[PDB]
RNA sequence: AGCCGGUAGCGGGCGUGGAUCCCUGGAUGUCCGAAUGGGGGAACCCGGCCGGCGGGAACGCCGGUCACCGCGCGCGCGGGGGGAACCUGGGGAACUGAAACAUCUCAGUACCCAGAGGAGAGGAAAGAGAAAUCGACUCCCUGAGUAGCGGCGAGCGA
RNA sequence: UGGUUCGUGGAGCCAUGGGGGAAUCUGGGCGGACCACCGCCUAAGGCUAAGUACUCCGGGUGACCGAUAGCGCACCAGUAC
RNA sequence: GUAGGGAAACCGAGUCCGAACAGGGCGCAAGCGGGCCGCGGCCCGCAAAGUCCGCGGCCGUGGACCCGAAACCGGGCGAGCUAGCCCUGGCCAGGGUGAAGCUGGGGUGAGACCCAGUGGAGGCCCGAACCGGUGGGGGAUGCAAACCCCUCGGAUGAGCUGGGGCUAGGAGUGAAAAGCUAACCGAGCCCGGAGAUAGCUGGUUCUCCCCGAAAUGACUUUAGGGUCAGCCUCAGGCG
RNA sequence: CGUAGGGUUAGGCGGGACCUAAGGUGAAGCCGAAAGGCGUAGCCGAAGGGCAGCCGGUUAAUAUUCCGGCCCUUCCCGCAG
RNA sequence: UGGUGUUGGCUCUUGGUCGCGCCUGCGUAGGAUAGGUGGGAGCCUGUGAACCCCCGCCUCCGGGUGGGGGGGAGGCGCCGGUGAAAUACCACCCUGGCGCGGCUGGGGGCCUAACCCUCGGAUGGGGGGACAGCGCUUGGCGGGCAGUUUGACUGGGGCGGU
RNA sequence: GGGCCUGACUGCGAGGCCUGCAAGCCGAGCAGGGGCGAAAGCCGGGCCUAGUGAACCGGUGGUCCCGUGUGGAAGGGCCAU
């Protein structure tokens, strides 16, 4: 009959689909080896109460995330390091900007962001965060005497 | 076989009618009943064997109701199990009949 | 106003400061018996633990206590066996009747088993069945030997 | 298969050993195959007095018996044997 | 009971078959008075359909007049008899025959094998206890519901035996006789169904009076039994 | 045979407080409409194993039992090794 | 003994079927091989024309058609002709077949994990294995056993005869 | 021997034979619709007496009589076989 895997399983399906065998599948293999579960209005819920919990903590996820969106791409930042000409004598790494964005109009968020390295040279940037999947922030930053 | 441990199903007496005859229906003369005898029927008895707080228990039941004893089971879970002797899970069990 | 059973007698006692006798309650209640500490060829035999007795360690006797199963949270509570019929349920014949016999009949009777109790079963319609009806169940009279059932036989029978 | 008057019969209804296997009132069962109307009733949990049966036991009464009768036993009988 | 006819719908003193308003089947007619009164108006009595109870004769259903089977079925009781097996013990005087093996010797190349001695085997021999039961006689209301005298078989074996155990009724057990399973086993006993059934046999109890058969025919799983007819008898009616 | 009264004395004999045999019963477990049928363990089960008393005297009636002599068994406490 | 329940996984080869992918359909006539009935006056080309070569499959032997390759602005239909039906082209369904896959019926092998057996051990290993065992049902064999039947007349019964 | 014809009728049936019952047998006549005959008339199988089988249970045709709340239907009834 009716059951709903726990994980995945090859020509069957992805972990909490619900796909129809024949019940000696389950009740032999599939049950035991804690593969799938029976298909029961009782834990028939269980996966839609995973569903509506997964859908609403992705909801939040973009929630808090389009405040970031508003509240971000609606400032600058300033380096207070100092230059002679090209190239910082300090350095920012994005650690700083963590901490540094957690300065100024300060602000927190956690690093990442994308500093592969940390700015060298000085001028004219524009770095990009991305706290949560499919939700692009791109955001103004400045190094200055 | 004696009783399924679910539904109480239980051998029951029936007679073996022997019959001849073309019926009348069929515009035959009728049916003659060449000999009654009695004999049982038999529930279809099985074994199911679940492990349950981690014990093996087996279920003595008829085939109409062998998904009852994985109904068991599954409703078992929020019950206070372990680490019973497996004669005690299976009298906590049936006890949700 | 007598009395110490049916019993007299030997040999001794009691009773109108109420005996015998009857009613009620209570006490005692050996051993066996569901029998239950264990064993066993029923009324015998043998033990553990705690307490007492004897000079009492060995021995023995006294008192308490100790089976198994089902429920509850080791401790409680229940069960067990019996009962003339009566009751319900699980099983269930044959002689015989059919002037033979196998379907049929005797009969769901006899009987076996389990359970119930002073009764038991049944019991508040997924009913009846033709009345715009009735309104749980049981039980009696009737319906009715009707409707029907039936080697449309014997017979069975709402 | 059993129950019912129903012995396969046009065989429903009730119960159910086997296989298949729903729905929650615009649901379901029934009114004797089936169908359509028109009606009836709400299955798959349980309890429920009384009216009923019996007579070991007590009592009352017999166009009942009267020791070969009446219980097997009027008596030390479920005994002697 | 008052309405019947029809399979029925139905119709109804009629109804069914039928085309019939032929024919036919099955039905339908009511009493006896006497009187008043200006022919029955209709009283009134008497009788009756019918029915209810009592009584008696007979019939159905029950055991159905009484006694009697051989048997069938259910539930129990029996292996203290007997049969087999299991456990554990016990018993078998004495004598006789003299297997294999060994030992010595003979033999051969070595052997076979021979001879003696020893040895002490065996569902071996004779014969008590013990276990039988051949033949005859006896016994025959016995000493005895299986006995006694004489005679006979086995008697180290498939022997006999004590004790403890197990297997049972369509079942046991059986070196097999359908033998044994508590003195009768072609299916134990006991109790019950049960008062089975008995077309068969027997028996059927006081007195007087009247009458008075049959032993045939038809049919009959009938033939020594029955149904109808014939013959007997009683009551009412006819004459 | 009737009525009466007397008579059966054990640490060592037999059996029990020891053991196991067939079988039986039977925690566990299996099975069966009910009754109930099975079942390694254990327990029950003896005329088998184990286990310490001989000879004589006495009574109308008991005696390896009472008495006499000689001789043992176990359990308990103690002492010593 | 067939079916079904207990009974499950994976391939292989065949059957049935359904989703499309495709190609197939041959009287006379009619340019040629017209499968049926709708839409049809236009279609095709950089979603690059006739021709050219190789092959696949079709063959009723003349063709058809898939692709490949060079060519690359070039080719078909309403009309017409024809016949019972007329035309490219857009459909939809056939007919027949090839391939994909659903769902399954036969088989063949393999698996293990139900069942079953086994193993000083075990929520385990080894073996059997979806068979066997068992439930319901189907049909058969079936004195192993059960209930019964096995006529009457009759110079007794039987036999014969009726 | 021939001609035409289907009375080898359908409704009935007064009255009888025979007879335990059940059956078996004969039948004139009225009606429907016919055949042959000029007609009188004859024809309800066969010169006659054997050539048969009671019920039950079923098949077919017709009938449209019952039809389980109602319309039907299932199934039966009646007539034929």
């Amino acid at each position: 009959m009716k059951v709903i895997l726990l994980e995945p399983l090859e020509n069957l399906g992805d972990v909490g689909q619900v796909v129809d065998v024949k019940p000696g599948y389950a009740r032999n293999y599939l049950l035991p080896r804690g593969l799938a579960v029976l298909a029961t209005e009782s834990n028939l819920k269980a996966l839609e109460a995973r569903i509506r919990a997964q859908a609403k903590r992705l909801a939040e996820r973009k929630a808090e995330a389009e405040r970031l969106k508003e509240i971000l791409e609606n400032l600058t930042l300033t380096i207070p390091v100092r230059a002679g000409e090209t190239k910082i004598y300090g350095s920012v790494t994005a650690k700083d900007i963590a901490e540094a964005l957690s300065r100024q109009h300060g602000v927190t968020i956690e690093p990442k962001l994308a500093l592969e390295k940390p700015i060298k040279e000085l001028g004219e940037y524009v770095l990009t965060y991305k706290p949560h999947p499919e939700v692009p922030i791109q955001l103004k930053v400045s190094v200055v005497a | 076989s004696k009783v399924c441990e679910i539904s109480g199903k239980r051998p029951i007496v029936a007679n073996s009618i022997q019959r001849r005859g073309k019926a009348k229906r069929e515009g035959g003369v009728g049916k003659k009943t060449t000999g009654i005898s009695k004999r049982r029927q038999y529930p279809n008895l099985q074994k199911v064997r679940v492990r349950v707080a981690g014990q093996e228990i087996t279920f003595r039941v008829a085939a109409s109701h062998i998904p009852k004893v994985y109904e068991l089971v599954e409703r078992a879970k929020g019950l206070k199990l372990e680490g019973l002797s497996p004669k005690e899970i299976k009298k906590e069990l049936l006890k949700l009949l």
